[PDB]
């Protein structure tokens, strides 16, 4: 099927992947306040499928290590959301034969919305407080049926979003690791085998977010 | 199929944001009838490639917005309310304001019984937010009228730049186009954080990185720029120039500099008066009273036939390289790594990395903006990188050049229309009040006896002509010279500029101010000062996208509607998507854009708001008569109009220019009514009219060479992607300035991988080759008088070389340098209540003041509040916490914001103490969105540099405190 693979040592975190997920979906805005940070949203919710998390790290000599993560879906290629879900009703969470998505439909409301969360190792589910729909990157499965990019990945410039068939992202995946390596010498892949979103981390995973790998 | 997309209309947009000129694709419901439905990037153009950055990407949500103006909209004197007004009225009872105010300030002649035909009761702001084509139609109806106070946003960010490249090059641009920073083996990001302010550039310069080149980012605070450079080297505020001195020592030291490039592209080889010398920070020809050099002074040497005399063995001690090498031996590593607050190491490690491109086939570019070159020695300090890049063969070449990141979308247009006091369009002068005739003015042009120097300039008489003919095309250019105003000689350039026109709003001395496509209320220095001074206006016309921080100053922080009297009119116009014509981007590039929706509401491009209201201006001029009626009855408005409505494409036809009879020129005939081919076949005697020579070659019989999307490219364009046949740029599509000097005299390529131009067969293949002639026959830098690239710049007002002069007054009291402390051809109080240097600066999210970005829900999303950026240590001492409310206050106003603590803010080491740095965007302002905050311009002073005529922004005295 499809994969996204995620450079994050070319991130700016400029953000357009932020608002174009909402702009292509026309998603609403949330209410927000700055609490001493330039990441906002805080978290993902039912109206925001993807923000990117600023980390701050100290190191010696000028300046910090600046980590950012545009945060979405997995689209695990053996989705524990989907076997959740199954036991309760096996059409609420679909897996689409053609790309690999993992798709939450309208039958989520007829779910437990913490039980299909709780089973996801990356706690990207969300759930409408009114309606309990569960909401969530869906790897613009629509554009990529009609042969256009998903918009976060067409709209990013810096070459950290990339995607394309399995094939080609895991070959892309493995040369890239190799040459970041030379400046990064952490560097790793996000669960490789498990997942069709692979980031690529410049160190410890778990410094860019608790939950970046299962 | 997408059914979101699927009964839309697609059409091709470019970015309405930022100088790096994006594409969009719009999606227009009801094939084109309704509203949009969709705004991405366009996967076609070769700069962004689709990619958008989050204002580009949420164009949608500014376009679709119901928030937006409506109607024109109209307060009277004293009145606490909006009422809104039909067009007709808004228009005339404007037409009328603009014929009062003139037929009673108008002065034909000044004290001193000079001709000047100007009124000074009304002045204009704005704007590069305007097509191109509408800037220019701008600029033309306020000079009819009779405008000398003609000033935009290009004044603040890029008038220290035009004559810092100008006195280097010959022209004032960005040397290069974004995406040859791809070509480039080390990028120098200096007074620029473009990984936020320029977004795109970034695909461009990770790729230089994916091929080798090293990445250095050099700026006080660490920035999301800086997480992406290999090496971030801080430096303390105003400290560039030690820097950049101490970089010019390391490569004549090291000997590191391109010897056959500096020989015969720069000055180096010219050989300077006896009369020139420097001497404990000051040059020769100093008058200490009148705080000014006679810089005479610093003449070169003249052969018996005038021309600067030249010793190519570069031994004469007069030479201009052993001059460059005698005064940059005071700067060396410990003087410039204690006053930088940059490690002697880190130093080392930026010299060599960059100093390594002198190799002929290594290029270095270097990206500055706006950074902090606002104060008096900005000029000086591009000066010094202008110098670095020709001492190491760096202009001309792929890779390398000056890259002057323009700011607007259209400021590189905006002031190519000369929406600045001192230029008509394509930079020909404002005429003074002691240039009586159009002969006189071309009189001021200097020659060159120099066989060898092209010297282009001599062709301004063709090009003054040509723009007069396009304005008054039935009168004889000599005789059209008297229609259009005069400034004084007598009186100082600054007087004219941004800063002073507020000076003079807040002294009563204006009755009417255009506010069009700019919020001044929020933009302008010293916030508080120029909202009360705006209550000192008898009208005001805002011509803006939404109500704001100016249109509704009356009803602001601490005013009193009742007794504000000023008379408001507001008119809402369309956005960049629901209307056709072009943008110049910072490359040059010259783009055509098309109407997506219809306008929203009863909104409208300025182009028929500026041309209906001049309109009712003219036919009342015809009813009433009044003062001196000529320059506004003869103007060729015929010209701008196609049914009834403003025509971009006409207006567009006009600048490029057409034969108004059969003419032989430059050996081939032309017919009347054929466009111009290029401004080589302008005329000086009206057979040729032309808007603007710049635009001659853009749109020709040929077609509209700014509407092209060809990616056709030569294997030697491909490779360092010139894309000639994507839009056009001037001059005549010259991709790369200065690529004269990219090759040796024979003809060949310093770099063959990254080849700008070739001479093969009997031809130069590549680039358009910027002068003609054979290799070997022209002096590279074409628009010079003498045709050299200069290291030696005797043009400039505080000296022929970048010495260092603290622009910071008050946490400085000595020079390691000289004793000159401060720029001497130059009262800030240092109230010690107020012991931190506070700094502006943006964030990627929001645009300018935010009257845009603060409507859009996606961007307030992301950036919702005024917030202040402080270090660990200033979070210590004054109790802050990371989140805190804190009040940020000077001597000019205070604001509440919250506290970003963070390492990405050191403090600097000034003389042995310890000297706090805090930050805030300028995004914010009372009207929205709500716990917003307001402009951090209530803190900033608008005390200015008599030189530059620019408020300091960058650096300025404040306390914050806990709430
Ligand atoms: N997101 C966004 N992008 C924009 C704009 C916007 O409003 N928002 N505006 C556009 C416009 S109109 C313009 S003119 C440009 C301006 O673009 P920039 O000049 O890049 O903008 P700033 O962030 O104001 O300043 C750039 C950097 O200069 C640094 N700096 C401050 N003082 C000094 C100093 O003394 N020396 C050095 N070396 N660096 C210093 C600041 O810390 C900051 O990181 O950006 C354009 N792009
Ligand atoms: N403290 C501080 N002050 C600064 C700066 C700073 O760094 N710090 N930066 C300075 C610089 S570099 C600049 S450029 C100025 C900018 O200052 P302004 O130009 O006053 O900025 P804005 O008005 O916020 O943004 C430009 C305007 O373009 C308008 N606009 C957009 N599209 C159109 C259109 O089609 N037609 C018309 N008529 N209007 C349109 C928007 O409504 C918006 O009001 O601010 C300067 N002020
Ligand atoms: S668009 Fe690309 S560069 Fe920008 S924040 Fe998203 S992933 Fe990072
Ligand atoms: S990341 Fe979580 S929500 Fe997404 S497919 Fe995997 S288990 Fe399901
Ligand atoms: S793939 Fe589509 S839905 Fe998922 S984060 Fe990107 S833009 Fe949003
Ligand atoms: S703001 Fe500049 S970088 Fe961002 S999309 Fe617009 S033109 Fe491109
Ligand atoms: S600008
Ligand atoms: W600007």
């Amino acid at each position: 099927g499809k994969m996204f693979f995620v450079d994050l040592s070319r991130c700016t975190a400029c953000r357009g992947c932020q608002i174009a997920c909402k702009q292509w979906k026309n998603l609403p805005a949330e209410e927000t306040r700055n609490t001493g940070s330039h990441q906002n949203p805080p978290d993902l919710s039912y109206v925001t499928l993807k923000t990117v998390r600023f980390t701050e790290k100290s190191r010696k000599g000028p300046g910090i290590d600046w980590l950012f993560f545009p945060e979405q879906c997995r689209h695990c290629v053996e989705p524990p959301c989907k076997g959740q879900a199954d036991v309760d009703l096996e059409g609420a969470v679909v897996k689409d034969e053609t790309t690999g998505a993992v798709l939450f439909t309208e039958l989520t409301a007829k779910v437990d919305g913490e039980s299909v969360r709780s089973a996801c190792p990356y706690d990207i589910p969300r759930i409408d407080p009114v309606t309990k729909r569960l909401s969530k990157c869906d790897m613009c499965n629509d554009r990529v049926q009609n042969g256009l990019l998903p918009a976060c990945v067409k709209t990013c410039p810096t070459g950290t979003m990339n995607f394309g068939d399995e094939q080609e992202m895991l070959a892309l995946a493995e040369k890239r690791l190799a040459e970041v390596k030379k400046t990064y010498p952490g560097a790793v892949l996000g669960d490789p085998n498990d997942v069709r979103v692979v980031y690529l981390f410049t160190r410890d995973p778990k410094d860019f977010y608790e939950h970046a790998v299962a | 199929e997408l059914q979101k997309l699927q009964w839309a209309k697609q059409t091709t947009s470019i970015c309405c944001y930022c100088a790096v000129g994006c594409g969009l694709i719009v999606h227009t419901a009801k094939d084109g009838q309704g509203r949009a439905v969709n705004v991405e990037g366009d996967p076609d153009h070769p700069i962004n490639e689709g990619s958008l950055c989050p204002k580009g990407a949420s164009i949608f949500q500014l376009g679709e917005n119901d928030q937006r103006g409506t109607q024109p909209l109209y307060r009277a004197p004293f009145s606490d309310t909006w009422k809104p007004v039909t067009w007709d009225f808004a228009l005339t009872e404007i037409a009328k304001r603009i014929k009062k105010t003139r037929d009673a300030s108008f002065t034909e002649k000044n004290a001193a019984g000079d001709l000047v035909n100007r009124t000074e009761a009304i002045a204009s702001f704005g704007s590069a937010a305007m097509d191109n084509e509408e800037c220019w139609a701008y600029g033309n109806i306020l000079r009819s009228l009779g405008l000398v106070y003609i000033e935009h946003q290009a004044r603040i960010x890029h008038s220290p730049t035009v004559p810092a490249l100008a006195e280097s090059f010959g022209r004032g641009a960005m040397t290069n186009h974004w995406n040859d920073l791809a070509n480039s083996d080390c990028i120098l990001i200096m007074g620029s954080n473009a990984a936020e302010n320029h977004p795109i550039a970034f695909k461009w310069v990770l790729r230089a990185k994916d091929k080798g080149a090293t990445l250095i980012h050099v700026d006080p605070r660490f920035t999301r720029t800086s997480a992406r450079c290999d090496v971030y080297a801080p430096i303390r505020s105003g400290a560039d120039i030690p820097f950049l001195g101490g970089l010019i020592k390391y490569i004549l030291d090291n000997k590191l500099y391109f010897t056959d490039y500096v020989r015969e592209y720069t000055n180096a080889s010219l050989i300077v008066g006896e009369k020139f010398s420097f001497k404990d920070g000051l040059f020769s020809g100093y008058d200490a009273a009148n705080k000014k050099y006679d810089k005479s002074m610093w003449a070169f040497e003249l052969d018996a036939n005038g021309v600067p005399k030249r010793d190519p063995a570069l031994k004469h001690p007069r030479c201009v390289i052993n001059l460059l090498k005698k005064h940059y031996e005071r700067y060396n590593l410990d003087k410039v790594a204690a006053i930088t607050g940059t490690s002697k190491e880190q130093l080392q490690q930026v010299y060599k990395a960059y100093a390594a491109t002198g190799k002929p086939d290594k290029a270095g570019t270097i990206m500055y903006a706006m950074g902090w070159t606002q104060h008096s020695v900005g000029v000086q300090n591009i000066r010094a990188m202008a110098m670095i890049q020709l001492l190491l063969g760096n202009i001309g070449v792929a890779g390398g050049g000056v890259n002057a990141l323009r700011g607007e979308s259209n400021v590189q247009g905006s002031t190519d229309q000369g929406l600045l006091a001192h230029i008509w369009p394509g930079y020909n002068p404002v005429p003074n009040s002691k240039a009586a005739t159009l002969e006189l003015y071309n009189a001021a042009t200097p020659q060159s006896k120099d066989p060898m120097s092209v010297n282009w300039w001599q062709n301004r008489p063709k090009y003054v002509a040509s723009y007069l003919k396009a304005l008054y095309p039935d009168e004889e250019p000599a005789a059209a010279y008297d229609y259009l105003p005069r400034i004084d000689a007598g009186r100082k350039l600054t007087d004219y500029f941004w800063l002073n026109i507020f000076e003079k709003m807040d002294k009563g001395e204006f009755k009417g101010l255009f506010a069009w496509g700019m919020n001044p209320a929020c933009g302008g220095a010293n916030a508080n000062k120029n909202r009360k001074a705006m209550g000192k206006l008898e009208w005001l016309v805002n011509v803006n996208l939404f109500e704001n921080e100016t249109s509704s100053f009356w009803k602001g922080p601490g005013m009193n509607p009742a007794e504000i009297g000023t008379e408001v009119f507001f008119l809402p116009c369309c956005v960049s998507i629901e209307k056709e014509g072009s943008v110049a981007n910072s490359g040059r590039w010259m783009q055509w854009r098309y109407r997506g929706p219809k306008p929203y509401a009863e909104t409208k491009p300025d182009g028929d708001i500026m041309l209906d209201m001049f309109k009712k201006v003219r036919e009342l001029y015809a009813k009433e008569g009044g003062a001196y009626p000529a320059p506004i009855a003869k103007l060729n408005i015929a010209d701008w109009e196609e049914h009834n409505e403003f025509s971009p494409t006409k207006v567009a036809k006009l600048m490029n220019g057409y034969f108004l009879k059969d003419t032989e020129v430059g050996g081939k005939q032309f017919k009347k009514g054929q466009q111009v081919p290029s401004f080589a076949f302008l005329t000086a005697d009206g057979s040729t009219c032309s808007g603007n020579w710049l635009h001659a070659g853009s749109f020709t019989d040929a077609g509209n060479l700014m509407a092209r999307r060809d990616k056709t490219q030569t294997p030697e364009q491909a490779r360092i992607g010139l894309f000639p046949n994507w839009s056009f740029c001037w001059p005549v599509n010259r991709r790369i300035l200065y690529n004269r000097a990219s090759v040796d005299k024979t003809g060949k390529p310093w770099n063959p991988a990254k080849a700008v131009i070739e001479w093969k067969d009997g031809k130069w293949v590549g680039d358009v080759v910027d002068g003609g002639g054979d290799p070997g026959t022209k002096h590279p830098f074409i628009m010079q008088t003498h045709g050299f690239g200069a290291l030696y710049g005797p043009g400039r007002e505080e000296g022929p070389f970048p010495e260092h002069y603290e622009p910071l007054e008050c946490p400085v009291s000595k020079n390691p340098f000289s004793k000159q402390l401060h720029n001497p051809v130059a009262k800030a109080v240092c109230d010690p209540r107020y012991p931190f240097i506070g700094t502006t600066y943006r964030v990627t999210e929001h645009w300018q003041t935010g009257l845009m970005t603060r409507r859009c829900a996606w961007l307030v999303e992301a950036e919702p509040q005024i917030f202040c950026e402080i270090s660990k240590e200033l979070a210590k001492l004054r109790g802050i916490g990371n989140g805190d409310t804190v009040k940020v206050s000077s001597l000019r106003g205070a604001l509440e914001a919250v506290a970003i603590v963070t390492e990405r803010i050191r403090p600097f080491k000034i003389e042995g103490v310890d000297v706090h740095m805090v930050g805030l965007p300028w995004h914010y302002g009372w009207m929205v969105p709500k716990n917003g905050g307001d402009t951090a311009n209530l803190l900033t002073p608008s005390a200015g540099d008599p030189n530059t005529g620019i408020p300091e922004t960058k650096a300025f005295m404040v306390d914050v405190r806990k709430v």
